């Protein structure tokens, strides 16, 4: 079984110091069961907070 | 921050997508060199490996 | 009930006439398909197997 | 008119014979307009309260002073009582009309707040009472917290259900089989049950739960000339963040929980105890119980007596304790559904009680198994 980043993910994203507007931003993840057989799984995601 | 999310059944040749969604500011930017900086968030599937 | 057997007499054969069908019933929402063919002896032609 | 669709629902949904529908009508802004216009908004009151009859959608003595709605019912009636509209506070609303020097006479609203509980006594029937809707904190135009309005119910002679919420619960059941469903909670919330006897005391942990409040919005009017103020209630939602709540429950035989993990805990009568969807706790103590684990990875334990368990296929691993005397698990109790016989066909379980196993995905999946 497989994990991959997929294309809508945000890429790209710019701001100006002078200006405080904020951004909405997603990390798309694909998962598949390519194998020939059916498990139970856990998914962990770190996300850089501060 | 570490989000592990559980699921019991992951059937055999199915996918889903797992997108982390959130809103961002960017208070937090170092003025280095480089005029970049890379937000990298990780995501591994965990198994019962025994 | 756990198979349907359908028949075919007027198949056409150079040697052999008649076809008789083996379908197994669905499960749940799956397509109906046929696993296996009977058939007759061989040199009667338009003997109308599974009439 | 839409709202005959609604509570011919309503009625449907609960097997109702019919649905008695407390209402609340806040003053219109025209009404309290004219009232400014006109300069006599003093004595006007702001909320006002209807209640009727409604079978299928078309047509009880209340005191909104004293808190008690007094519904009569008769045996084997199955009635319902909603709230349509959020119920207000209890207890009479006072005004009256202040100087205030340069400001012309702004100041209005008060409430005497002599009793901070709604009381409803249903009768003698099987009354369902659902709780939702109802105001459980009432604050000031500053946004402070006076009291946490609380709901008192009584019960009766007959099987009793009510639906909870977030306000502090007094559930008085009566004589019969009465029930308490906390099946509004969501997954982030819990409950935690613990017996004192023949009472029990339930500890809810509401996490960003989203209650009505109601406090005192304020209208102005300009006449030409220098300003005439009013204000009125008004209720609203908000989400207050954590919100920690005791119930007290007595004569209720039956718990249902929310979506999330709950612990429940029985005592030496009968119980039915209900965990629904999420990882709970359930312990029926001593007596004949029966035990609904739900979804979720599920521990229960049955204690001393006959012990009933009722089972789903589900794709969870659950934890089951018999204890002392002859217990039963079945299987049997919900029909198969369309995705068990594609993947699986027609093949049920593997049970061996020496291993102490259930296999509910026989050679599909090695972890949909309960432990017996
Ligand atoms: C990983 O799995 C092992 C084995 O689990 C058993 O075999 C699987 C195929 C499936 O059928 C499971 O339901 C079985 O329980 C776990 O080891 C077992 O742990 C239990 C208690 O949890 C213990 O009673 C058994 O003796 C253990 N057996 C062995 C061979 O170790 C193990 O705990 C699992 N790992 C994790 C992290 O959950
Ligand atoms: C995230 O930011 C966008 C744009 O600044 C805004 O439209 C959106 O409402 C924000 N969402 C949250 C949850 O803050
Ligand atoms: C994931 O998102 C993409 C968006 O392009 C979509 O095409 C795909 O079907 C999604 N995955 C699943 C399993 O539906
Ligand atoms: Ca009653
Ligand atoms: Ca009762
Ligand atoms: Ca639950
Ligand atoms: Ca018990
Ligand atoms: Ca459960
Ligand atoms: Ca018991
Ligand atoms: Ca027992």
């Amino acid at each position: 079984m497989v994990v991959t980043s997929h294309g809508v993910s945000t890429k790209y994203l710019n701001f100006t110091a002078s200006e405080n507007t904020s951004r909405v931003m997603q990390h798309q993840y694909q998962v598949s069961n390519l194998g020939q057989r059916s498990l139970p799984i856990s998914l962990v995601f770190l996300v850089p907070v501060r | 921050q570490r989000i592990q999310c559980d699921i019991p059944f992951f059937g055999i040749q199915e996918e889903f997508n797992a997108t982390l969604k959130g809103n961002l500011s960017f208070d937090w930017y170092i003025k280095t060199s480089h005029n970049h900086l890379l937000i990298v968030s990780t995501a591994e599937i965990l198994f019962n490996d025994s | 009930t756990d198979l349907v057997l359908i028949g075919a007499p007027h198949y056409y054969e150079q040697t052999r006439g008649g076809q008789v069908s083996v379908c197994p019933l669905p499960r749940g929402r799956a397509r109906w398909q046929c696993d296996a063919v009977l058939y007759g002896e061989q040199g009667q032609p338009w003997g109308r197997f599974g009439a | 008119d839409g709202l005959r669709k609604m509570l011919a629902d309503l009625q449907a949904g609960w097997n109702a014979s019919s649905v008695i529908g407390v209402q609340t009508t806040e003053i219109s802004k025209s009404a309290l307009e004219l009232a400014a216009i006109t300069g006599n908004a003093d004595n006007l009151k702001s909320v006002d309260v209807f209640v009727d009859r409604f079978v299928q959608g078309e047509r009880v003595v209340l005191d909104v002073a004293a808190g008690g709605i007094d519904i009569a019912s008769r045996k084997g009636e199955r009635p319902a009582l909603t709230f349509i509209t959020p119920l207000a506070a209890p207890g009479e609303e006072q005004r009256r009309r202040t100087k205030t020097g340069k400001s012309e006479f702004t100041t209005f609203v008060e409430i005497v707040g002599k009793q901070d509980r709604w009381r409803i006594r249903d009768g003698a029937a099987d009354t369902t009472i659902d709780l939702a809707k109802v105001v459980s904190q009432l604050v000031d135009a500053n946004g402070v917290l006076k009291h946490s309005i609380k709901l008192d119910v009584i019960g009766g002679d007959g099987d009793d259900v009510v639906l909870a919420n977030a306000s502090r619960i007094h559930y008085d059941g009566g004589a019969g089989t009465n029930t308490v469903s906390y099946a509004a909670l969501g997954r982030q919330d819990s409950i935690t049950v613990s017996a004192d006897g023949e009472r029990f005391n339930v500890r809810k942990q509401l996490n960003n739960a989203n209650v009505y409040r109601e406090g005192v919005a304020t209208q102005t009017t300009a006449y030409g000339k220098r300003t005439e103020n009013v204000q009125y209630r008004h209720v609203e939602l908000a989400r207050v963040g954590q919100l920690v709540e005791v119930d007290t429950l007595e004569h209720v035989q039956h718990i249902i929980g929310g979506a999330g993990n709950d612990s429940i805990t029985g005592n030496a009568h009968d119980n039915f105890l209900a965990g629904g969807s999420g990882d709970d706790r359930l312990d029926g103590g001593a007596g004949n119980d029966t035990l609904v684990g739900g979804e979720g990875q599920n521990t229960v334990i049955g204690g001393a007596g006959d012990d009933v368990f009722l089972q789903d296929l589900g794709v969870w691993s659950n934890q089951l304790d018999g204890g002392a005397g002859v217990d039963t698990v079945k299987y049997n109790v919900h029909q198969p559904s369309e995705e068990r016989l594609e993947r699986m066909g027609d093949t049920g379980i593997h049970a061996d009680l020496q291993k102490g196993t259930v296999e509910k995905w026989p050679a599909l999946n090695l972890f949909s198994v309960d432990h017996v």
